[PDB]
RNA sequence: ACACAUGCUACAAUGGCCGGUACAAAGGGCUGCGAUGCCGUGAGGUGGAGCGAAUCCUUUCAAAGCCGGUCUCAGUUCGGAUCGGGGUCUGCAACUCGACCCCGUGAAGUCGGAGUCGCUAGUAAUCGCAGAUCAGCAACGCUGCGGUGAAUACGUUCCCG
């Protein structure tokens, strides 16, 4: 409960995004967090090892981190 | 009114917990009701937690209070 | 004897009689029983009407009960349903949530078997 | 007691201030309580030939009246009926009978239902009417907690002399009945 | 969507829950085992006594046992799956995928069809304990240690080798 996460690598390029209020499609390898509420708005292409799903990070994405916006499974059975 | 069908219909006297007292007729035989409500409905306080329940940015920044 | 909304039965000690309540089990009974005052072993039957008012007022102030609790999840499931996570697509899909197995068992989220 | 609390307060206030909200212009023109009908379910007949013997005597004790027993106007086959088969009884009240049962079900039965949040606006006729569902039942102190084995529902409905629908929302607003925006 | 297989927890009173109390064996420990004390409800936090250990630590070690109270046969004070909130610790990192604790939630399940398995005395049955692997753990596994401790065997006709 004490020092979370941060993707340090996406926590540079983060405050790169907001300092010039510019928003991009990000192709982000990580999924791991979205640990500040600054993530708001960008929109994160999330990497389940095989292609890049675009996710929009609202205000509820808090506290999930940031992979399992993106599924990395296929089922349907028949 | 037909007479012999109906139940009988007696006045009766309702207390709430703090004493917030109420005459009426009724169809009770005790003549009284030892009631735990008054006209003090909880659902404009209910409704208002309930509005004051919802937001949970707040609550990250909570656990993470920098 | 009546309560927050939970019709208590006729023979029942008190903190086994609370926990029938949705937001009350057999520890907050051993909470809420030592810091209102009544006794544990006091059954339904000689219950008194000031007990069910300080009770009622304790748990309806400082704790959540049933309109609250269960309305009040069914909003968090929802709410982790609409957003689209990987727990909200084992909510959606009717599978278990905490990513254990699903291979054998995992039955009771399933439910009732079909057999192909 | 000449005038039932209800209507002790109606025969005043309610309307004086109902005047002030509407300027109708005539006495007279100015909403009130006709009826108030407690429609009751089942759908158990065929089913179930003893229930019906239960709702009459349910419906009787909420209120002090020998509910009229009301029967199937045809027989449809699908949800088994049979012409003349009683499907639920109802009670008509007016007068002392009306507003003695709407003061204590309002500062009673209102109250008690677990979560009730209010009632809603929405739920008029044309006509100003109001009708509204109770659930289960044990609403009321009248009906002792373990003579009661399975919950008998019921709608209740009041019927005003309302030309419009907001009078009727004035009135049960200004007559002390719940709803929430 | 399934089907098999080995296990574990059960379906309650020879039981559950609260209080008091008695008895083991073996083991493990260096960037390890970590005490009294203090902060927590509790996982644990702060701290480092003391030990390369018949010495210190794993508390003087257990649990089932015994004494007492309560529960009165009920889908229940049985049962814990599931789900929500709230945490702690390990690790660069617990989303897919960790364990543990707290509060709530409280499902199936009323001894289980055909069939079938183990066991001949400290055995079966039941009760905890330690270890290896290991930062953490899917350990209910595996390997061991001890506690309490039965019934039956007339006998080779029948099944199996």
């Amino acid at each position: 409960k004490k020092g979370p996460f941060v993707d340090d690598h996406l926590l540079k390029k983060v405050d790169v995004q907001n300092e010039k209020n510019t928003k991009q499609v990000i192709k982000t390898w990580s999924r791991r967090s979205t640990i500040i509420p600054d993530f708001i708005g960008h929109t994160f292409a999330v990497h389940d090892g095989r292609k890049h799903v675009p996710v929009f990070v609202t205000e509820a994405m808090v506290g999930h981190k940031l992979g399992e916006f993106a599924p990395t499974r296929t089922f349907k059975g028949h | 009114m037909k007479t012999g069908i109906h139940p009988e219909y007696v006045d009766t006297t309702v207390q709430c917990g703090c004493g917030h007292s109420f005459t009426t007729r009724s169809t009770k035989q005790s003549g009284t009701i030892v009631v735990e409500v008054c006209s003090q409905c909880h659902p404009f306080y209910t409704g208002k937690q309930k509005i004051l329940d919802s937001g949970g940015r707040v609550a990250r920044f909570e656990k993470r209070y920098g | 004897a009546r309560l927050v909304g939970v019709d208590l039965p006729r023979d029942k000690r008190m903190e086994i009689a609370l926990t029938y309540i949705y937001g009350i089990g057999r520890t907050r009974s051993n909470e809420i029983l030592a810091a209102t005052g009544i006794d544990k072993n006091m059954r339904t039957k000689d219950l008194t009407d000031d007990q069910v008012t300080v009770l009622r007022d304790y748990i309806e102030g400082n704790l959540k009960v049933e309109g609250d609790l269960r309305r009040e999840v069914q909003a968090d499931i929802r709410r982790k349903i609409e957003i689209g996570c990987y727990q909200g697509l084992r909510h959606r899909r009717g599978l278990p949530v905490r990513g254990q197995r699903t291979k054998t068992n995992a039955r009771t989220r399933k439910g009732p078997k079909r057999t192909i | 007691k000449a005038l039932p609390r209800l209507k002790q307060r109606y025969r005043e206030e309610i309307r004086e201030a109902l005047q002030q909200e509407f300027n109708y212009a005539n006495v007279m023109q100015i909403p009130g309580v006709v009826k108030v009908v407690v429609n009751m379910g089942v759908g158990d007949a065929a089913r179930d030939a003893k229930l019906i013997n239960g709702a009459i005597n349910d419906l009787a004790l909420i209120t002090g009246q020998k509910p009229e027993v009301r029967r199937a106007r045809k027989s449809i086959a699908q949800f088994k009926l049979r012409e003349g088969m009683p499907i639920g009884a109802r009670v008509t009240l007016r007068g002392d009978r009306m507003w003695e049962f709407l003061d204590r079900l309002i500062s009673i039965a209102l109250p008690r239902i677990r979560d009730f949040r209010g009632l809603s606006p929405k739920q008029f006729d044309g006509t100003g009417n109001y009708t509204f569902g109770l659930n289960e039942q044990s609403m009321f102190h009248e009906i002792d907690v373990d003579s009661i084995d399975r919950p008998r529902g019921m709608d209740i409905t009041v019927v005003t002399t309302a030309t419009n629908d907001a009078e009727g929302r004035a009135l049960l607003r200004a007559l002390g009945f719940p709803f929430k925006e």
